[PDB]
C-alpha cells in the first residue's frame, strides 16, 4: 500500500520484471541516509529529490 | 466485577525499613546455623531426603544448602554464595557461610544504632583489603615436586570428611589423578578435572580396593561374542560416524523398473558397508570404538580382520579414551591416518564385575585421562566418597596452580584478626568500630572448631587470643580432635592460600551485598 | 494430552524415567535439545548503536 | 443519563487520584537516590530475585496498573534510553512538579496558566544552566572523566571500588573511540561486551584488551590457544549439504546413488578445504558445525567456534579487520576464499573462569576493542555490577561527546530554584505562581539526598539556598555556584573542586522530560474507565 506514495514522492516507477529495469525508471535523490533518534530508534530519510 | 482503584497489583507486597535489614540478617544467621555443626575434623553428617526420592548423607556444606528450598531471598543469596564457593575453589564451603553470618551479625549490631550501612560497607572493604594483605604476608611456599608435602596437604584437606579413615589411599588416588590429568599444549597449561579424571562408582566390594586406573574404564561389552575380550597391546581407532547404511539428507526416492535393480541396490548397500570396513581395516587396528551404532555386517567384516568393536559410547567417554590412549577421533573412515591410531594403551580387557561387563583400558603409557574406580558399601557411601575425592582433587589443583600455603585450624583467622585489631588502633575515626568488629568476627572459625570438639569455648579462645598477641604465634591454632592449643607447624594442618582468600572475599562481599538492601518488593508477575 | 489416573499405567513408584518414556511414546514431549550445562552469563540483546565502527 | 458501561471520575477527584499515583511511584524509588541511598531487592512470583539500585529497572520489573503511574514508568524508561543516567531524579522531579501543579490548581488557578508557567520555567532553567552552570572539560583533562565516573557509580554496588572501576570504565570507553563523517568523535557504547561470572572479588574484574566470547571450541581435539590468529568469520553453517525444497533427487540408474551421497558431503569438505588453505587459524560461524567438519578443523590444527552470536561476530570481525561471509561466492560465479578476508589478532585463548571456559581474542589489529569480565559473589551481585557499569559507561560517553559538565550534589537544583524564584516576578501574574512552584519543586532532589543520609534536610537546604542566593546577588561571589551537598559530613561543599560532576545532558533532558510528563498528566480532568 506504500508503493503509490513512495513513487509519487521520489519519482520512481515500479519494476516487476528484470527485463524492464532501466535507468529511466529510477528516482534521483540528493541524499538517502539512515539516521538514529538518540537511541530511541532508527529512521531512513531520503531528502532532496529531482522533480520533487 | 467490583473494581478497586490501584497503583500496583493486588498481589504486590512491599516492606521497608529496619524490619527488612533485620530479616535479611536473621535469614543469613539461620542459614549459617543450619550447617554450623558440619565444620571441623569432628563434624557430624546429615541425611538429606531428595524431592525425587533419593537420600543424601553428607557433611559438605554445599550439598546440604543446595538440598534446602527457602522462601526468603537472603537465604537464596546465601545458598548462591555457597555454590559460588564450591565452584570457584572447591573447598571452604562451610566456612564461608559461617563467616558471612557472623559478619552480618556484627553489622546488625551497628545498624541497630544510628550508623548508615554505607559506612559499615566502607569499613568492611578496608578490612577485606587488610585481610588479603595479612593472609599474603603470613603464607608460606610449598614444593610441588615434594610428593610427601602434597599428600600432607590433601590429607589436611580431607581429615574433616568421612573418607579420612582411608586417608593415605584417598590422598594417593587424588594426587595421582590430578598429576596425570595435568596437560600442557600450545603454551597453555590446564588441569581439567571436570572433563577427564572421571569417577565411576560400582557398589559392592571393599573401599580398600578402590584405585585410580592408568587409563579409562567404561560400562560396555563387545558387540558380538566372537570378539576378543583380551588384547595385549591394542591399536585403538575411535569414530563418531555410524558403521551402518543410513539415509541421505536430501529426498532421494528411487524408481525401479528393471527386475534386478532391487537386488542390485541391496548388494550396493552391503558393498558400501564392506568398503567402510575395509577402509577401517587398512590401518590394521585391534579395537574400534564408535559413539554410534555398528551394523551386524560391519561386525562380521571387522571380525574377518580380527578386530574388537564397541558401539554406542558417550562422547565424553570417547574423549577420555582418546586422551588416555593418545588417539584422535575420526569421523570419515576413509580419512584415517597413522597418527590417528591410538598406540600407547598397554592392555584392553573386558571383565565381568558383578552381573555386568566393564571395558578396561588400563595400562597406558603417559595417559592424560583416568577413571577413578570407587567400590564401597552402597550407593550413598560411594556418593559421599566421590564428593570427598572431588574436594581433594580441587585442593590439589589449587595448590598446583598457587603454591602458597596458609596455616589451618583457625590459626590464620586469629592471626588476621590480631593484625587488623592492631592496625585499627591508628585510625581515630567513626569507621574503626565496624572495622574492629568485622576483624574479630573471624574468630567464629576457631570458636566453631572448639564447640564441635566439645571443649570449653571461652577459656580456649581467650588463651588462643593471648597467645596470638605474642610476637611469633601466627601458626598457633586449636586441635580439633583433642580441644587443645597447638602449633600448626607441628600438627601439620595447612590449607591453600587461594581457598582462604576466596572464603574471606566471598564472605565480606556477601555481607556488603546484603547490607545494601532496605526495601523488598515481591509478588509481581515475571512479565516475560 | 488427556491423561487421567496416571497411577493406573505408571504405578505409585514411577520415576522421571517412566514419565519421560510414557510421554515420549505418545509423541507429546518435545525432543531433547543438547545445551550447555552451566557457563558464564552475558545477558545482552541487540538494541541500537551496539556497533563498533571503523574510524573514518 | 449517559448510560455508559463504565466508571467516570471528574475534576478534583481524578486530579487527586493522578497525583496520588504519581506520588506513590516517586515514593517507591525516593529511598534509592544519592550516595547514601540503598538498593532494593525484588522477588518475582516464581522466586526470581533481583537486587538493584537503578530506577528504570525497578519501574520496569514492577507491575503497574494506573495510567499516570504507567506514564511515569515510561518516562523513566525513556530517560534511561536517551541518556542512561538520572532515571530516579527525573521521576522524582516529575512527581513533585505534578504535586505542586495540582496544589496550584486546587487554588482555582487554571491548568493552562500552570502549564504555560511550567514551560517558561523549563525554558529559562535550560538557558540558565547552559549559560552559567556548565563547566568545560577541556581545562580539566582526564581527571574530569574519572570524577564523572566516580559520581555516577556512587550509590551503586561498585561505589567504594570506584577508584578502580572508574579507571576501568574510562579505558573501556576510550578503547572504542572512532570519528565518523564531519570529524566528530563518537563512542559507540554497547560495543563493550560485558561478561558476568561469580567467583573472585570485585577488584579482580578484568578489562580485556580485545574481545571476550561466551563460547568454547567445538571439539576437544582442537587447540585451546593460537598465537598468531588468522580469524575467519562466516555467516553460514558447515554441515552436510542438503538440496532446497525446489530440488528433488530421483534415481533410475542405481549406480549413481553412491556418487550422490559422496558429493553430498564432499561439497562441504571442499569449502572447508578452501577456507583452511587460505591460511586461517580461527574460524567463527553463526551457524552450526557437525562432527565431520569439526574433525577437518581438528586435523588442520585450527580453532573452530559454532553458534557465535551475530553481534559478537560483527564486533570481532570489524575489530580484527575480517569480513563477514554469508557465502563463498565471488563475482566470477566461482567458489573462492581470499586471504584478504582474514582478520588478525595477537592471540586467541580459551581461558578458565570459575569452573567454566570462555574465549578471549587478545589485541585485535587495525582496531582496538574492549570487553569487561565482572567477578562477584553471586549472580545477583554480578547483575547489579553490570547495571552500574552500564550507567557509568553511558555517563562517560555523554561527558566525552558533549564537553560540558555541571556540579552535582543538588547545586544545580538550588541555583535553578533561586534563579527561577527571582525570575518569576518578571513574567505574568499567575504564570508567576507557576514558575515559583516550578522553582520550589526543583528542590526535591537535595531534600531527598539529605533525607537519605538522616541529616537535617531543612537546615542543609537552607544553607545551600543562602549560598546560592549570595552567589547570584553578589557579583564577585560567582565561585559559590559550585556549592553542593557533602552527604558524608552533612555540610555544604564546593562540588566542582570535590569532583562531583554530571553531564549537562542528564540535567537538561531530565528537566524537559519531567516537564512534559507533568504537563501531560495535568492536562487530564476527567477519566472514563470502560468496563472490560
Ligand atoms: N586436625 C585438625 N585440627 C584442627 N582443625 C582442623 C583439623 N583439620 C581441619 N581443621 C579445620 O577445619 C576446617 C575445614 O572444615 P571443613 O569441614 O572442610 O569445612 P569447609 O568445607 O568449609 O572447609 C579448616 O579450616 C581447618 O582449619
Ligand atoms: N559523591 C557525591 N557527593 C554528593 N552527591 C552526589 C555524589 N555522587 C552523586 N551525587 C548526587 O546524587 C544524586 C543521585 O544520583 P543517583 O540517584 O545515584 O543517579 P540516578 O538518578 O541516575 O539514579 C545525583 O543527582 C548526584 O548529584
Ligand atoms: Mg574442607
Ligand atoms: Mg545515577
Amino acid at each position: 500500500e506504500d508503493i503509490e506514495f513512495i513513487c509519487k514522492t521520489i519519482g520512481t516507477k515500479p519494476v516487476a520484471h528484470i527485463d524492464q529495469f532501466t535507468a529511466d525508471m529510477l528516482g534521483s535523490a540528493e541524499l538517502a541516509e539512515e539516521v538514529n533518534l538518540n537511541g530511541s530508534g532508527k529512521l531512513l530519510k531520503i531528502t532532496g529529490c529531482a522533480s520533487p | 466485577g467490583h473494581r478497586p482503584v490501584l497503583v500496583l497489583s493486588q498481589n504486590t507486597k512491599r516492606e521497608s525499613g529496619r524490619k527488612v535489614q533485620s530479616g535479611n540478617i536473621n535469614a543469613a544467621k539461620t542459614i549459617a546455623d543450619i550447617i554450623r555443626t558440619c565444620l571441623g575434623p569432628k563434624s557430624m553428617m546429615k541425611m538429606l531426603l531428595d524431592p525425587m526420592g533419593g537420600i543424601v548423607m553428607t557433611n559438605d556444606g554445599n550439598a546440604i544448602l543446595r538440598e534446602i528450598q527457602v522462601q526468603h531471598p537472603a537465604a537464596k543469596s546465601m545458598i548462591e554464595i555457597s555454590r559460588t564457593q564450591d565452584e570457584e575453589v572447591g573447598d571452604g564451603t562451610t566456612s564461608v557461610i559461617i563467616l558471612a553470618g557472623e559478619m552480618l551479625s556484627v553489622a546488625e549490631h551497628f545498624l541497630e544504632q544510628q550508623m548508615h550501612p554505607t559506612v559499615v560497607i566502607s569499613a568492611y572493604r578496608k578490612a577485606l583489603d587488610d585481610m588479603i594483605s595479612t593472609l599474603k604476608k603470613i603464607s608460606i611456599p610449598v614444593d610441588i615436586s615434594d610428593s610427601d608435602m602434597m599428600l600432607n596437604i590433601i590429607n589436611s584437606s580431607i581429615t574433616t570428611k568421612a573418607i579420612s579413615r582411608w586417608s593415605s589411599l584417598a590422598c594417593n588416588i587424588a594426587l595421582d589423578a590430578v598429576k596425570m590429568v595435568q596437560f600442557e599444549e600450545n603454551g597453555r597449561k590446564e588441569i581439567d578435572i571436570k572433563k577427564y579424571a572421571r569417577v565411576e562408582k560400582i557398589p559392592g566390594g571393599i573401599i580398600e580396593d578402590s584405585c585410580v586406573l592408568r587409563g579409562v574404564m567404561i560400562n560396555k561389552d563387545v558387540t558380538h561374542p566372537r570378539m576378543r575380550r583380551y588384547i595385549k597391546n591394542p591399536r585403538i581407532v575411535l569414530l563418531d560416524s555410524s558403521l551402518e547404511y543410513k539415509k541421505g539428507e536430501s529426498q532421494t526416492d528411487i524408481e525401479i523398473t528393471r527386475e534386478e535393480d532391487f537386488t542390485r541396490i541391496l548388494q550396493m548397500e552391503e558393498e558400501y558397508i564392506q568398503q567402510l570396513c575395509e577402509d577401517i581395516i587398512q590401518l590394521k587396528p585391534d579395537v574400534v570404538i564408535t559413539e554410534k551404532g555398528i551394523s551386524d555386517l560391519a561386525q562380521h567384516y571387522l571380525m574377518r580382520a580380527n578386530i574388537t568393536a564397541i558401539r554406542r559410547v558417550r562422547k565424553t567417554d570417547n574423549n577420555r579414551i582418546a586422551r588416555a590412549c593418545g588417539a584422535r577421533i575420526v569421523s570419515r573412515p576413509e580419512e584415517l591416518r597413522e597418527d590417528d591410531v591410538g598406540t600407547g594403551a598397554g592392555l584392553l580387557e573386558i571383565k565381568k564385575i558383578g552381573d555386568e561387563y566393564f571395558t578396561f583400558i588400563t595400562d597406558c603409557k603417559d595417559p592424560k585421562a583416568c577413571t577413578i574406580l570407587l567400590r564401597g558399601a552402597s550407593k550413598e557411601i560411594l556418593s559421599e566418597v566421590e564428593r570427598n575425592l572431588q574436594d581433594a582433587m580441587q585442593v590439589c589443583r589449587n595448590v598446583l596452580l598457587d603454591p602458597q600455603l596458609v596455616p589451618g585450624g583457625g590459626a590464620s583467622e586469629m592471626a588476621v584478626a590480631h593484625a587488623l585489631t592492631e592496625k585499627s588502633k591508628a585510625m581515630t575515626g567513626v569507621e574503626q568500630w565496624p572495622y574492629r568488629a568485622v576483624a574479630q568476627a573471624l574468630e567464629v572459625i576457631p570458636r566453631t572448631l572448639i564447640q564441635n570438639c566439645g571443649a570449653s569455648t571461652i577459656r580456649l579462645l581467650t588463651s588462643l587470643r593471648a597467645k596470638h598477641t605474642q610476637e611469633n604465634c601466627e601458626t598457633w591454632g586449636v586441635n580439633g580432635e583433642t580441644g587443645t592449643l597447638v602449633d600448626m607447624k607441628e600438627l601439620g594442618i595447612w590449607e591453600p592460600l587461594a581457598v582462604k582468600l576466596q572464603t574471606y572475599k566471598t564472605a565480606v562481599e556477601t555481607a556488603v551485598l546484603l547490607l545494601r538492601i532496605d526495601d523488598i518488593v515481591s509478588g509481581h508477575k515475571k512479565k516475560g | 494430552g488427556n491423561f487421567v489416573r496416571v497411577t493406573d499405567q505408571l504405578g505409585d513408584d514411577f520415576f522421571a524415567v517412566d514419565l519421560e518414556a510414557f510421554l515420549q511414546e505418545f509423541g507429546l514431549l518435545p525432543e531433547k535439545e543438547v545445551l550447555v550445562l552451566t557457563s558464564v552469563r552475558n545477558s545482552a540483546t541487540c538494541h541500537s548503536e551496539d556497533s563498533d565502527l571503523e574510524i573514518d | 443519563p449517559l448510560s455508559v458501561f463504565g466508571d467516570r471520575s471528574t475534576g478534583e477527584t481524578i486530579r487527586s487520584q493522578n497525583v496520588m499515583a504519581a506520588a506513590s511511584i516517586a515514593n517507591i524509588v525516593k529511598s534509592s537516590l544519592g550516595p547514601v541511598g540503598l538498593d532494593k531487592m525484588l522477588v518475582d512470583d516464581i522466586g526470581d530475585v533481583t537486587i538493584t539500585n537503578d530506577g528504570a529497572t525497578i519501574l520496569k520489573l514492577l507491575e503497574v496498573e494506573h495510567p499516570a503511574a504507567k506514564v511515569l514508568c515510561e518516562l523513566a524508561d525513556l530517560q534511561d534510553k536517551e541518556v542512561g543516567d538520572g532515571t530516579t531524579s527525573v521521576v522524582i522531579i516529575a512527581a513533585e512538579l505534578l504535586k505542586n501543579a495540582d496544589e496550584l490548581v486546587k487554588q482555582k488557578i487554571h491548568p493552562t496558566s500552570v502549564i504555560s508557567g511550567y514551560r517558561l520555567a523549563c525554558k529559562e532553567a535550560v538557558r540558565y544552566i547552559n549559560e552559567n552552570l556548565i563547566v568545560n572539560t577541556d581545562e580539566l583533562g582526564r581527571d574530569c572523566l574519572i570524577n564523572a565516573a566516580k559520581t555516577s557509580m556512587s550509590s551503586k554496588i561498585i561505589g567504594i571500588n570506584g577508584d578502580f572501576f572508574a579507571n576501568m570504565v574510562v579505558d573501556a570507553v576510550l578503547a572504542i573511540k572512532y570519528t565518523d563523517i564531519r570529524g566528530q568523535p563518537r563512542y559507540p557504547v554497547n560495543s563493550v561486551n560485558i561478561l558476568k561470572a561469580h567467583g573472585r572479588s570485585q577488584m579482580e574484574s578484568m578489562l580485556i584488551s580485545g574481545y571476550a566470547l561466551n563460547c568454547v571450541v567445538g571439539s576437544q581435539g582442537m587447540p585451546k590457544r593460537i598465537v598468531n590468529a588468522k580469524i575467519a568469520c562466516l555467516d553460514f553453517s558447515l554441515q552436510k549439504t542438503k538440496m532446497k525444497l525446489g530440488v528433488q533427487v530421483v534415481i533410475t540408474d542405481p549406480e549413481k546413488l553412491d556418487q550422490i551421497r559422496q558429493r553430498e558431503s564432499d561439497i562441504t569438505k571442499e569449502r572447508i578445504q578452501k577456507i583452511l588453505a587460505t591460511g586461517a587459524n580461527v574460524i567463527l560461524t553463526t551457524g552450526g558445525i557437525d562432527d565431520m567438519c569439526l574433525k577437518y578443523f581438528v586435523e588442520a590444527g585450527a580453532m573452530a567456534v559454532r553458534r557465535v552470536l551475530k553481534r559478537d561476530l560483527k564486533r570481532i570481525a570489524k575489530a580484527s579487520g575480517a569480513t563477514i561471509l554469508s557465502t563463498l561466492a565471488n563475482l566470477e560465479g566461482e567458489e573462492t576464499f581470499e586471504a584478504a578476508m582474514l582478520g588478525q589478532a595477537e592471540e586467541v585463548v580459551q581461558e578458565r573462569i570459575c569452573d567454566d571456559e570462555l574465549i578471549l581474542i587478545k589485541n585485535t589489529k587495525a582496531r582496538t576493542s574492549a570487553s569487561i569480565i565482572l567477578r562477584g559473589a553471586n549472580d545477583f551481585m554480578c547483575d547489579e555490577m553490570e547495571r552500574s557499569l552500564h550507567d557509568a559507561l553511558c555517563v562517560v560517553k555523554r561527558v566525552l561527546e558533549s564537553k560540558s559538565v555541571v556540579p552535582g550534589g543538588g547545586a544545580v537544583e538550588a541555583a535553578l530554584s533561586i534563579y527561577l524564584e527571582n525570575y518569576a516576578t518578571s513574567m505574568g501574574s499567575r504564570e508567576q505562581l507557576a514558575i515559583a512552584e516550578f522553582a520550589r519543586s526543583l528542590l526535591v532532589i537535595p531534600n531527598t539526598l539529605a533525607v537519605n543520609a538522616a541529616q537535617d534536610s531543612t537546615d542543609l537546604v537552607a544553607k545551600l539556598r543562602a549560598f546560592h542566593n549570595e552567589a547570584q546577588v553578589n557579583p564577585e561571589r560567582k565561585n559559590l555556584k559550585w556549592i553542593g551537598l557533602d552527604l558524608s559530613n552533612g555540610k555544604p561543599r564546593d562540588n566542582k573542586q570535590a569532583g562531583v560532576f554530571e553531564p549537562t545532558i542528564v540535567k537538561v533532558k531530565s528537566l524537559k522530560f519531567a516537564t512534559e510528563a507533568a504537563i501531560t498528566i495535568l492536562r487530564i480532568d476527567d477519566l472514563i474507565k470502560l468496563h472490560p
